[PDB]
């Protein structure tokens, strides 16, 4: 719930070097976690089990 | 009240006065100053008016020289006026056994009610004058302080109808209660 | 009881000039449970005593409610009011217990404690001689709000738990790296295949005689 | 105004025996904005009133500055001075509002609030009967300095941001490990090559008839 | 000295109705080094003065220990006792400085400051009209204990150290991932082997003439 | 004392009273109220008993009308009784130069010692009655407040043996010390 | 001032006294004690010296027995001495209407100015002796307390030149201002 | 030492979503650290050096 | 800026087990991050692009 208030208050504490550093590291961590998981193959197994049996190729 | 900063606002709150005064369980004596000269003190049913000038309407030779509250019964026919006068003099500080007395009229005289005290800043009664100045300063917020250091200065208190425009302040009432010791408020 | 609340408190309509029910924040009101230098809270105590007075009066009791100088002296702070009158004597700003102002954070409803609007020469003080106060007041309000929101979660979780989590995380990272870099398992003969399971001994041979003890060179690897 | 500052304050030359301008720290001075049991701050209030007195006198005003017992009683703390005189009556240490000492941290300029150097039998107290105080005073000074430096950054960053960073970091580590260990993708026939793209179905075959449905054993691997 | 301790203090047997030596916690006792609205601490100050009185009496001194109204007025808080008598006049709960209760955390020995058990109509107050207090008292006791235990470690470690550790950890994780994903090193010719050490240049060739500059396609890989 | 919550307990501590009183370096005057009527004040060696009723045992015409503590020497032969009476009247508030006097017996009379004050809530002595009511309320925790507003009400104080069952309270002693100014406690 | 711990130092600050006294807007009465016996009180222009001994230089039969400040005008020709004496007696606590009077000389007599009070700890004036002892203790930090409990003890105050070596302490001045009520400091 | 008091007080702050989340992440981190280290092979080298020379296989 | 004051104050809080543990983990993290990055090959690509074209070997 306080996340929405954080978005509302974003242009108040954004004038701090540590704040931008923390938000940047959080964003890069989230995005590379997503890309790394896509490199892992869980959704690859999802499409594998979806394709299992229905199609030869 | 206006926006200050980026999400904050500046606004003020003002407290009522007539409700607090009309709502107290007892009746409070209230002091007031109207225009720039006229001082007023209202007790239970005594709406006394106080002024300062170098006019001597009373003389020690032919008057009553009140020294004790017991003699005050010889001045007015109503007990409320006696109570108000005695307690006002007690609040300003007039311990009745070591100070000069103050002058009033015999009640049977056909000239109303009035009491007056001399506070001229001269050789004699200089200490009393300074003590009364301090008491007046403490019992009235913005004291005009008439009758500056000079020839003569006498304060007079007379009974008049209570004007319906006095700002019912409460700081002066608090100081009156603080200075006055063992003051008993009726009702 | 009287004003010693332990945690909101609203000011009724007849108490305010605007004649509207105005709830003050409980956290802000609770600030002066020990303060003796806040005229706003002195007025609050006076009004609470008056409220108890109407409660008694309409309850039709026989309480001997004496009103005298000592009672009011005990209610309000004598030292503070005497200091105010002293500041009145010399021509410096003071306030006659009637006007108070505060900085309000309109998004979360949190507000600062209302100070006293100082007066001088039968007039109020405008923004020209007063701007240096509300800026730091608002800054301190924001800082206090952030600190309180942090302390709310702070005072409900154990330090040992977070310390355990931190040490577990650092060990997790260390072991992850240990897996990642890879550590060689066994020795292969240079130029040959994996000797497992009949693996060469310290001096490059076997005690069963199948692998000659020739002190052949070995390289440590992970796989076969 | 008077000593109710809201945040430094220096003591002028004529006020100190050494006759030198000595700036005290603002944070330390602001400590006794509510303390009523600090003789040093009582002397500070007295000297501030005197300073305002010279300001008025050299401003050539008509202020009726009455000096009486009640004024000084309102300025200093009657209870504290009465307690000091009580402690004077029975032969126990006290201090006559003239000598104060403090522990100074010379690297950052932070200093403790100056306490009162207790006296006895018309003599001061030496280190033999006083060493138990300044050690804990210095320890508390260091602790307070560290706590203040922490709280300075503490009251300017949001808890939600650091919580988001922590959870993002733990998810990052988890996904990194998930990449590292490796998860098998598809099934290869034991003893054969990769069937992709014409890959075997659940029962080990194909619906198109190219790969017989022989229920051949399969092993899950990542690569081809 | 008197009750201005800077950090436990126990109540002797003759002081308590149970006639047993009861040590109160030092942290809880130190709470009212500035509180003026705690009847328990007023009684504590009275008993400390009495204790110093027996010390003087059995020391056989000549101290002129005057006992008068002003002394007792200086010892106890006049305002608090006057407020208690005021609350006695109107029929509302009060306490006559004799019964105190507290919430005790029996595992760590930490206890709350003993409040005053209010009375009414010559009788005590039972749990029916009093249950709303001790629940929040215990909750605040637990919160205060957790906050104090956290602050104990908090005020002994530097913020710069933990910040350095956090940044080092995030860099460690980033570099670990950088190792894990792998970054291609050099270009191999599509359909051929590794050209190293005689490796092809930008336009797919060599300046020495061994490898023709045919702009052959290249793929970036890590290994050979 | 019982378990509250899951690990916390609720228990109380009660402070002793006889030790504190018997342990003070001086001798303290203690006030008490037994049954619902009998008021008691014990000083150094004066164990005075106070009651209220509309019985007039003393008259102004044939008595000693004490106005000053100097005349109090004409009532009792022991200085402790004089000290107790004077300081009790000072504590309740009886500034001897502006108030009605109070009546006692000549010492040579063979009828013991007793002093009485009239506090009937009538026209005269109404202010004194209210002041004494406030003093009694401040100097006694649960004041029975006998002799309600009506015909007459007189308080009498007589010397009796000190009963060995009074609850030795200390709030009343604190109020006696606070109200009484410049009270000197012996021993 | 020396190094304590590893980075911290211990140093002290001492406040000046002559600047504060010479810098006050008004003139403050200052009390002092020199050697181990000689007590001194300096007001506006009255530099009074106080000593204690069992020498009776004044007698009630042939003197002026001052009971009120009004009679004090019959002792000295300068108002400052009258002010100092009256306010010192008020500060120590001598409410003039319930206490024994004190003795002085007629002004026309050719023997200077002096006032003396007897405080011997005997049967009569024991309470006054104890009250004066408490006042002296409160108004002087390290009171020598001469004339111990015995035959006689009389305090004398005489006008002498102000010695230029008194430690200008300020605790005693604060206590003088606190004890003295409604004291008006000139200039 | 405070760890034992933590075990004693476990069913007091366990009624907090963040608390259970933190204890769960700590436990899963510890267990997968142990299993990952067992996948690394330090104890494999322990058994290797134990088996070194004594047995051909 | 406060880092220099930290170096100045190092032999004051160094008498704490948690402090030495934290400084040791920070130092080991930094050094193994550097060595791991050197194992990654970014500087290897630096020397690769430096050697690109100028030398056959
Ligand atoms: C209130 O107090 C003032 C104080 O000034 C009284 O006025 C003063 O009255 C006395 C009466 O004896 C005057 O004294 C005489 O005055 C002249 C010289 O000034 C001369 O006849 C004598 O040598 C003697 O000193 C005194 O001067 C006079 N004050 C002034 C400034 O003129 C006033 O009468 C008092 N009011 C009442 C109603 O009692
Ligand atoms: C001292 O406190 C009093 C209240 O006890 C303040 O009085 C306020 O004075 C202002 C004028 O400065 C009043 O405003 C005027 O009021 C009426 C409203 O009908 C009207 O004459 C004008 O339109 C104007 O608004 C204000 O009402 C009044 N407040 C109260 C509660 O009575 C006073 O300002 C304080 N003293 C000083 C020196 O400021
Ligand atoms: C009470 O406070 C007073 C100040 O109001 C303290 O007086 C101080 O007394 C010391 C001696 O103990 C004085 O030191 C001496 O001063 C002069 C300097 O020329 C000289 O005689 C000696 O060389 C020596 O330094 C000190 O100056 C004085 N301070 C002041 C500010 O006057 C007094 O110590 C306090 N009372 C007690 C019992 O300590
Ligand atoms: C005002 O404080 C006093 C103490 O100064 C409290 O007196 C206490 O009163 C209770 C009864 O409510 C006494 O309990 C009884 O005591 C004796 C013990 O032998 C006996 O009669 C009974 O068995 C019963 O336990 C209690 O002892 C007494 N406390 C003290 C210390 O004397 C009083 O309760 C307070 N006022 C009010 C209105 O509660
Ligand atoms: C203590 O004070 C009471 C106050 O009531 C004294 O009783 C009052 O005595 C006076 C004596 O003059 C009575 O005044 C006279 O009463 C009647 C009418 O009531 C009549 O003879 C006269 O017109 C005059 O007013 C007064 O009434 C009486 N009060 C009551 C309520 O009867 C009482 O004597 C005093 N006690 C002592 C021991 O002095
Ligand atoms: C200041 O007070 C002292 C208090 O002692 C006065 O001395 C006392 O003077 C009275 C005069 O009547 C002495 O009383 C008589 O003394 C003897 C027996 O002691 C005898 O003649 C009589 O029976 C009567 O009691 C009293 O004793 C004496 N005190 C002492 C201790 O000798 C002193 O005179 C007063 N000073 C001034 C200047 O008034
Ligand atoms: C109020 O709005 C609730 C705030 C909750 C914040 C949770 C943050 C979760 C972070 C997202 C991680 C996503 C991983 C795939
Ligand atoms: C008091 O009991 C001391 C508490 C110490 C807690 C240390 C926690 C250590 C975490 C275990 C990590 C195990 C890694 C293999
Ligand atoms: C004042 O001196 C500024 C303090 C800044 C400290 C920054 C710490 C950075 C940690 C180094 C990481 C290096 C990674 C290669
Ligand atoms: C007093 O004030 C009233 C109200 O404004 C005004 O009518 C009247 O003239 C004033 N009187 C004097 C004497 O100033
Ligand atoms: C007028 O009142 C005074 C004041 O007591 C009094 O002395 C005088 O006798 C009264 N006059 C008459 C005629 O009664
Ligand atoms: C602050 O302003 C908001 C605006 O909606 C208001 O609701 C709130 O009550 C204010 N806070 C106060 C008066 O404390
Ligand atoms: C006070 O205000 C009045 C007008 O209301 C003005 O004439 C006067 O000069 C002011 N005084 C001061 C000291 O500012
Ligand atoms: C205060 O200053 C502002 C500046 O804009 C001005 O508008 C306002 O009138 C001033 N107030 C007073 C009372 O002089
Ligand atoms: C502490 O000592 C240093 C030494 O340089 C000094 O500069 C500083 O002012 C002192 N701190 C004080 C007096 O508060
Ligand atoms: C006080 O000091 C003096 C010397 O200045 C000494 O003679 C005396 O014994 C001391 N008294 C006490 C009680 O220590
Ligand atoms: C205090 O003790 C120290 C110990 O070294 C000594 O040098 C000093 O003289 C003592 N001071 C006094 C006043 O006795
Ligand atoms: C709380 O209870 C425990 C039970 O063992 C006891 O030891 C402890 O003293 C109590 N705490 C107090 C009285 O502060
Ligand atoms: C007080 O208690 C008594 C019994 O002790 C009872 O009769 C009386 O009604 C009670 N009064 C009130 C006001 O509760
Ligand atoms: C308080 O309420 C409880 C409820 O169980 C009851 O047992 C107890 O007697 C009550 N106490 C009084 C004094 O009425
Ligand atoms: C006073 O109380 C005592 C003790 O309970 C009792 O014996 C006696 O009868 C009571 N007296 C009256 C008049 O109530
Ligand atoms: C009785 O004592 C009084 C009170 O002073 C006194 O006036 C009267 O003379 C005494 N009686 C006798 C016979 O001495
Ligand atoms: C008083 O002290 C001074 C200054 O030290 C000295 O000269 C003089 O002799 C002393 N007098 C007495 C009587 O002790
Ligand atoms: C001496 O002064 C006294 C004190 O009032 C006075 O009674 C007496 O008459 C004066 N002597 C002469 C000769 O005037």
């Amino acid at each position: 719930g306080q996340f929405i208030s954080f978005m509302q208050e974003i242009p108040t504490f954004l004038q701090e070097a540590l704040n931008i550093a923390l938000v940047a590291v959080s964003l890069i961590a989230i995005i590379k976690g997503v890309v790394n998981l896509y490199k892992s193959g869980l959704f690859q197994f999802f499409v594998f089990l979806a394709l299992a049996g229905r199609s030869c190729t | 009240a206006f926006k200050i900063g980026l999400h904050t606002e500046f606004q003020t709150v003002s407290f009522s006065m007539v409700g607090l005064f009309s709502n107290n369980p007892h009746d409070l004596p209230l002091l007031c100053t109207l225009n720039k000269s006229h001082l007023y003190i209202k007790g239970g049913n005594a709406s006394f008016k106080i002024s300062f000038d170098d006019i001597a309407v009373l003389l020690p030779e032919y008057d009553v020289i009140i020294q004790h509250p017991a003699d005050m019964s010889w001045c007015s026919k109503s007990d409320d006026q006696i109570w108000l006068s005695q307690w006002f003099m007690n609040a300003v500080g007039h311990d009745w056994y070591l100070d000069p007395p103050f002058l009033c009229r015999n009640r049977t005289k056909t000239e109303g009610f009035i009491f007056q005290v001399n506070t001229s800043k001269t050789g004699i009664n200089e200490n009393y004058a300074k003590k009364f100045k301090t008491g007046m300063h403490h019992l009235y917020r913005e004291y005009p302080d008439s009758c500056l250091d000079g020839k003569l200065c006498l304060m007079k208190a007379q009974p008049t109808s209570w004007p319906l425009q006095c700002p019912l302040d409460h700081v002066n009432t608090l100081h009156f209660l603080t200075r006055g010791k063992n003051i008993q408020l009726p009702r | 009881a009287f004003f010693s609340w332990s945690l909101g408190y609203c000011l009724e309509e007849w108490m305010l000039v605007a004649a509207k029910m105005k709830c003050f924040g409980n956290t802000a009101v609770a600030k002066c449970n020990l303060n003796h230098d806040s005229e706003f809270c002195d007025m609050l105590r006076l009004f609470d005593y008056n409220k108890n007075a109407i409660k008694t009066l309409n309850d039709e009791t026989k309480k001997q409610v004496n009103l005298m100088g000592q009672t009011i002296n005990a209610l309000i702070s004598d030292n503070l009011l005497m200091k105010n009158k002293i500041r009145e004597l010399m021509s410096v700003p003071y306030c006659n217990y009637t006007k108070f102002w505060y900085v309000n954070h309109t998004l979360s409803g949190q507000h600062s404690l209302p100070r006293c609007w100082l007066i001088k020469n039968n007039s109020y003080l405008n923004i020209s001689d007063f701007r240096n106060d509300w800026i730091l007041e608002s800054d301190f309000l924001i800082s206090e709000m952030l600190s309180k929101e942090y302390s709310d979660r702070q005072g409900k979780t154990p330090l040992t738990l977070v310390d355990i989590c931190f040490w577990s995380t650092v060990f997790f990272t260390a072991s992850l790296f240990l897996h990642l870099v890879g550590i060689p398992t066994h020795r292969h003969i240079r130029g040959e295949a994996c000797p497992l399971p009949h693996r060469l001994n310290s001096l490059g041979g076997c005690r069963c005689g199948k692998y000659p003890n020739l002190k052949k060179p070995t390289v440590w690897r992970r796989g076969h």
